[PDB]
RNA sequence: AAUAGGCGGCCGUCGAGGGCUCGGGUAGAAGACCCGGUUGAUAGGGCGGGGAUGUAAGCGGGAAGGGUCAACCGACCCGCUUAGUCCGCCGCCCCUAAUCGCCCGAG
RNA sequence: GGGGCCAAGGGUGGGGGUGUUCACCCAUUAAAGGGGAACGUGAGCUGGGUUUAGACCGUCGUGAGACAGGUCGGAUGCUA
RNA sequence: GUAAGGUCCGGUGGAGCCGCCGGUAUCGCGGAUCCUGCCGGGAGUAGCAGCGUAGUCGGGUGAGAAUCCCGACCGCCGGAGGGGCCAGGGUUCCACGGCAAUGGUCGUCAGCCGUGGGUUAGUCGGUCCUAACCCCGCCCGUAACUCGGCGCGGGGGAAAGGGAAACGGGUUUAUAUUCCCGUACCGCGGGGGUAGGUGCGGCAACGCAAGCCCGGAGGGUGACGCCUCGGGGUAGGCGGACCGGCCGAUGAGGCCGGCUAAGCGUAUAAGCCCGGGGAGUGCCGUAAUGGCGAGAACCGGGUGAAAGCGCGAAUGGCCCCCCCGUUAGGGGGGUUCCGCCGAUCCCUGGGGCCCGUGAAAAGCCCUCCGGGAAUUCCGAUCCCCCGCGACCGUACCGAGAACCGACACAGGUGCCCCUGGGUGAGAAGCCUAAGGCGUGUCGGGGGAAACCCGGCCGAGGGAACUCGGCAAACUGGCCCCGUAACUUCGGGAGAAGGGGUGCCUGCGGGUGCGUAACCCGCAGGUCGCAGUGACUAGGGGGGCCCGACUGUUUAAUAAAAACACAGGUCCCAGCUAGCCCGAAAGGGUUUGUACUGGGGCCGACGCCUGCCCAGUGCCGGUAUGUGAAGCCCGGGUACAACCGGGUGAAGCACCGGUAAACGGCGGGGGUAACUAUAACCCUCUUAAGGUAGCGAAAUUCCUUGUCGGUUAAAUGCCGACCUGCAUGAAUGGCGUAACGAGGUCCCCGCUGUCCCCGGCCGGGGCCCGGCGAAACCUCUGCCUGGCGCGCAUGCCAGGGACC
RNA sequence: ACCCGAAACCGGUCGAUCUAGCCCGGGGCAGGGUGAAGUCCCUCAACCGAGGGAUGGAGGCCCGCUAGGGGUGCUGAUGUGCAGUUCGCUCCCGUGACCCCGGGCUAGGGGUGAAAGGCCAAUCGAGGCCGGAGAUAGCUGGUUCCCGCCGAAUCAUCCCG
RNA sequence: ACCGAUAGCGAACUAGUACCGUGAGGGAAAGCUGAAAAGCACCCCGGGAGGGGGGUGAAAAGAGCCUGAAACCGGGCGGCG
RNA sequence: CUCGCGGGUGAAGCCGAAGUCCGCUGGAACGCGGCGCCGGAGAGGGUGAUAGCCCCGUAGGCGUAAGCCCGCAGGGUCUC
RNA sequence: CUAAGCCGCCCGGUGGAUGGCUCGGCUCGGGGCGCCGACGAAGGGCGUGGCAAGCUGCGAUAAGCCCCGGCGAGGCGCAGGCAGCCGUCGAACCGGGGAUUCCCGAAUGGGACCUCCCGCGGCUUAUGCCGCACUCCGGGGUUUAUCCC
């Protein structure tokens, strides 16, 4: 929306961080055990909990 | 079954709750320790219509800077000056206890106790008259044809309560009676339980009648008391 | 336009700006005339405005020069008489 | 009606949003009470035996 | 047609006879079927015949009037004009394309 | 004309009221026969009647309500 | 080994495993429309059509192009598919690098994957005020509470209500009323002056800089419904002249640009006011209503909006021209006027309606009272200047792909605000400018069928079709004439029915200064089958039933005769009432008071509403009978338990009113000019026997009652009779104008409903290249007579059958 | 109590973004027709009367694909749909009892209802969620290795049987 | 004398996590290379994904990694056709 | 009660025997055959196979600040 | 040398059963230990790593800071990488004691349609500090307001 409020921003900018894909140094780290975690989300298709 | 539709108006939802903020507020007498003894002046300042009452009102204006609210007698003046007490002349808007009013006399918003702020005569175009006088009780005729006895304390304005005639017209339209009753959140329209179900009225049922007398008894729990209530008699008196 | 000035409480103009390209202006509607206290007639010498107009004029420039500004002359001149005559 | 033309007005303002005392997205806005926890209508969390989500949290079920 | 037929011709023990490809419909949902393929009028193009509408654009004249009763404007009409346009019909002319090529095939 | 025999190749239609089958009637006709096929045929159709949920009238029942008594309205799925 | 099963050989595997005795157990699989996982046939099939059918030709990038990019052509939307923006979404925004997956096909493209970035405020919103309403404290109730609640005190509550202040140009790949330049405004504090403390002009309305600080009061403003109209403006639009440029014959002629913000200074209109003035066989005025001795005409004036005008401002923006043109740049011109239409956008006044009365506070302005300083002094609402102005949102979509509906969903939310030219009454239909799109995203082929959906036409007849004129067809705009029964006098009514309509050449008329603009007639000439030529655009009439009308209803099979309605009547209540919610406390009606509050029924309007109080219900009385506990008396108990009597309220019994309270309103015996039926009239029978009306009815079983009209033919519709199985007066009776997507019958006109079906157009179907499922499935799958759980592809005997 | 399956009943809690009602604050409805009350004027006569012409804009008025709202027929298309109610044509209202947004209140034997047992988040003749709970049924379905030996019964009495 | 990854607590692991509903609340799936990464240097082809040689290892056990069954699908072989 | 003294218990923790002897199979000995050893220690686990003696542990012992408790010595209160 | 098709064996793909393993569960007699919070708890929000998304741990001193003891050469969590730094002045690790400890939350000076905002008194030169909620107990002053301490 155009009017935010402050907390409920650095909700959605901690989600925005919290979205991105597993580093492939950590890949290659764990030997390839590691390939995703449960943060991953698509905004049009999983949307936010708030 | 269900309930009614009195039933649900005691719990105070706001389907049913008045709107006491249309209004211009209510109409009492000043405190009687003002009138009582004393004799004071007041000016008619406005007369404006009050959504909720059926009747117009005036605002005034006393000696003493108080303002209040009253109820305006047929042919108030805006402008004039009106007397509340036991020494106020005898004329149309003057407020003064039961017993220095003449016998014969039209008086309006007659207290029930010295002091109460009025309570009977307040509708547009009513009016009650002074019948006899005693050193104990004032008799009065009211406008339902009952003739109580108040105290002489009590007090009451001299005339008649403007608006009268108010039934003379018709409301031709379900709209007029639309915006009527909205005024004052009166339910309506109206339905009729003989064309309920079984389950919401004691008249309900698929056929359009009721299944037993309309006539309750005086005794009949809450959710029973529909119909004619402990009715004397019904019908055309020939 | 936003919701805020959807609303008809503001007049909007159509303006074309010198560099060609049109725009809305938007202004808050300016106050009634004065009106006097006893007759309810309208009075003079007190210009119309919103407080910031009214506040960007001088004291004398927002009233009459005349004993009671609040009342039109039938009045101002009717009380003082009656005064006059009580004292 | 009744159906997928009703789900379009879901747009309004949202009955439930996050609750400052228990961090769940419960929390009743136009009334102003929690409907998990009880915040802004109780000073005592809101704990009925009833219900296994309090034990959940803590895997004491 | 399980008694799964008769006959003339052509080939085999390299090879008759086909299919795809090509130009078109006496045919057609795919398949199939029919005519033509330089031993040529199959389609296109040109010309000529027969048709359907109904007299083109342009120019010249008239036109109820108006216009300074002048220059000019004017719906519409008459002549060149059985015109112009068009043809999922026919005839003549190899001018263009029906070419190059590929694969089963009994023993 | 009346009765009976052989004969099932062919024909046996169009209209009025009624949902009607049926029966009644009209003008023609050689005649305008009766029947079986899950009372042939709704993964062919139509939905007028029957037979839900709404409502009106008569009668019955104290009442909720009911009537092989009337009346208005009332859905017909398919890539073989 | 009968078997459940055991053991051995060949191969894979790489670390555990078994014989026997004795115990223990979540100890043995074919089914539970069993549960979990995986895979099959259907199947390379449906779908990728229908509501907007859009692409083609050259060039480019690239391994790869119907799908990506540039140019032209051809198209769609154009009161929305264009522009602005809430809620919701939360990075989807921007650039570069990409195509394993996503995208209904492909893809070098992307709301997709990787990397790096992006949201700047004293003025715009929140923040301030309060509205409906809500919360905490005290207090009362509750066993108690996180529970219910009146009163008092405090607080919150609107991002579309109130409410201090900013607009132009430029800038970035992405932000701008926020950043840069130019020009402003408000709040607070400070400095130098000045008006004033101690000042003036007007008869007046009023004109003025017109002392400072603290507290209080009053007035105004904030601050207000709906309908209707006049006046004054402004956006936008149109025609002409001139300047520059593009097309055109380098003709006529068409199109493109000719721009201008906040702020500052400045005036009138309506309204109202101020002085003079002294009218009527009356004058004055408006679109209209109207005004006058309670002061008209008329002559002077004051105050008072939107606007325009000057600076801002040309140095800015826009169009064009010239020289340098290897990149990269630099200069010169202009941007000026008249006449119309004109808003739904602004300002301002009239008038009308309410049994309907259409918010509050904050803030702001003025006046008045009290108090406090000021004289070689104090001191501004007036000029000049200096300093300071905190916190949070700010990207983007804003929807036929960025929201909700599981979706890049034909729905919903938001069409929430706004809209050039022609035709035209029109924000209608059609065409078109601006802006947008070819992504309502799979393409190609074809006489390439049948058949299905959506359209166009059909000779002769014209409803013969059908339950039923279902569907389609006829009519259709505007001008003129003309118009019935009935009626509640309003209407019916656009009844019905008839005539005209194009283009061209000239006149007359209305308002107007006008040969500006809009509108209204007249004459003449002329073409077609057709002149509202496309688009737009009623078919009509006559009976009956039901409901008065507008309105509401089962979201998702019922829109109706059902509900509501206005009007009628009945019942309870004088207020510590009546009715109602609760465990209580308290509370709704109640900021109320009989012209009121609450409870039933009928349902506009016209004429009317008859008899019955025995039954049931309700209301009043209640001398008397009965009547629980308690109390009293006697008996019994060293006291009680216990037994018998007396008094005994309500309620019953008894008595009386009450039917616009529930309901009921029959039956026999009969009778008058036959042998004709029926009963004016008498007699019993229960409380009394159905009165006015209506009647085979939406009620009538016999029933397709009987008679008359409608047809050639009438289980229909209409009128009548009354033998009303089983009508009837407020669960109203009868009638009724107007009204109706209500039910039903008939007539004109019309037509492919039908005789009787035939052609054509677009999309599927069909073929080809791609992506690609699902319902369903015991295994199978030819028939005639049969046996059979009585209706067999599978059994019996026969007949057929190449895949 | 060998295992599975009920409709239902009770307790405490969650819901008025859908939809019903009411309160507070706000946005919208092209164009045209008809012509109520009110207010008048003109001409001839005048013992009475007769004949014409205006102005004004009311209505739960009228036509209307304006916007917006509704949903009669085709019993059209679709009916493993675009869609767990949509699309086209036709049709009805369109100044009012009108349509729609923001802020509030009414909660389950309860609310709300122009009354259809309608609506109360795809759920209504008593909502949803967890708990009683592994409810109960005489009713339906299922119940897992092998070989040996013997091998029935549907009938008398009683039971809301 | 408990089960041994459909078992055992729902969770052997980034599990009361992901995800579903406005809400009360509901709630999964998913362990294993090798002794040692020695995790395939270099060569040919392909736009790339990959393919074929050649290496490592006792064994490819090759990360889609212990063993590798059944159902299903492609090919070869024997019989029928 | 502790200005004082001694003692017990008390965190991490410390010590704790015996083969890595020869030959084969093996990628790798914890395996097979032979020869030895400790044992208050042959519980269990790891280590490139199944190990009492390779390692960790085990049988059996040791240490420990703060804190806690008992005793000595001294100073007080109260009861009978 | 049969087209389609059916059965059997072999090889290959698909799939993840079986066998083996196990830092995880479940159940137990006995034994140990059992509260935290206004000196601000549990629970939650947001931050914090050179490359850092989840979990875990920590809190603007943010996979950590300081001190006294054990251990004795490696260490930088789950987690096998690059590059670096830490440690012999004794780290990592273990037991004990300290420091820092954002916001919400009984939440408390006053408010919550967004875990973020807005105030009043004293000290402080200023950077900044200590108080200010309700219901009570034991006291004081006084403004007699329950006003202040
Ligand atoms: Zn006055
Ligand atoms: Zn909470």
């Amino acid at each position: 929306a155009r009017n935010k409020p402050l907390a409920k921003k650095l909700r959605l900018a901690k989600a925005l961080k919290q979205n991105r894909r597993v580093p492939v140094w950590v890949i290659v780290k764990t030997n390839r055990r590691v390939l995703t975690h449960p943060k991953r989300r698509y905004w049009r298709r999983t949307k936010l909990k708030e | 079954g269900k309930s009614l539709i009195q039933q649900r108006r005691g719990k105070g939802s706001p389907t049913f709750k008045s709107p006491s903020h249309r209004f211009r507020g209510a109409v009492k007498y000043i405190p009687l320790n003002y009138t009582q003894e004393k004799t004071l002046r007041g000016v008619v300042e406005e007369i404006m219509h009050d959504p909720g009452r059926t009747a117009p009102v005036a605002r005034v204006k006393f000696e003493n800077g108080i303002e209040k609210l009253i109820i305006a007698p047929e042919g108030l003046l805006v402008g004039q000056e009106i007397y509340i007490g036991p020494d106020a002349p005898i004329a149309v808007g003057n407020t003064l206890p039961l017993a220095k009013i003449p016998e014969g006399t039209y008086v309006y918003n007659i207290e029930g106790i010295p002091g109460d702020g009025g309570k009977y005569v307040r509708a547009g175009g009513t009016y009650a008259l002074v019948v006899s006088r005693e050193p104990d009780k004032v008799i009065v005729q009211l406008p339902s044809g009952e003739l109580k006895a108040f105290n002489p304390m009590c007090r009451a304005t001299i005339g008649v309560v403007a608006g009268g005639g108010r039934l003379e017209k018709p409301l031709v339209k379900a709209g007029k009676a639309y915006y009527k009753y909205k005024a004052r959140n009166k339910f309506w329209p109206t339905p009729r339980g003989v064309k309920m179900n079984a389950v919401n009225h004691p008249f309900g049922g698929k056929e359009h009648h009721p299944g037993k007398p309309t006539t309750t008894s005086r005794r009949a729990p809450p959710g029973r008391k529909v119909g004619h209530i402990a009715a004397r008699r019904t019908g055309r008196r020939k | 336009m936003k919701p805020m000035y959807r609303s008809r409480s503001w007049r909007r103009k159509y303006v074309r700006t010198p560099g060609g390209r049109v725009v809305i202006h938007f202004e808050r509607k300016k106050p009634k005339i004065a009106h006097c206290a006893m007759c309810g007639r309208p009075l003079n010498g007190i210009p119309r405005g919103r407080p910031v107009e009214m506040r960007k004029l001088p004291k004398t420039k927002k009233r009459p020069e005349r004993p009671m500004p609040h009342l039109c002359p039938r009045c101002m001149r009717k009380v003082m008489k009656e005064q006059i005559r009580a004292q | 009606g009744s159906g997928t033309a009703t789900f379009g007005k879901r747009n309004s303002t949202p009955t439930h949003i996050r609750c400052r005392r228990c961090g769940r997205v419960s929390y009743n806005v136009k009334k102003g009470y929690c409907a998990a926890c009880g915040f802004g209508r109780s000073r005592r969390l809101r704990k009925y035996r009833w219900s296994k989500k309090w034990k959940k949290k803590k895997n004491a079920h």
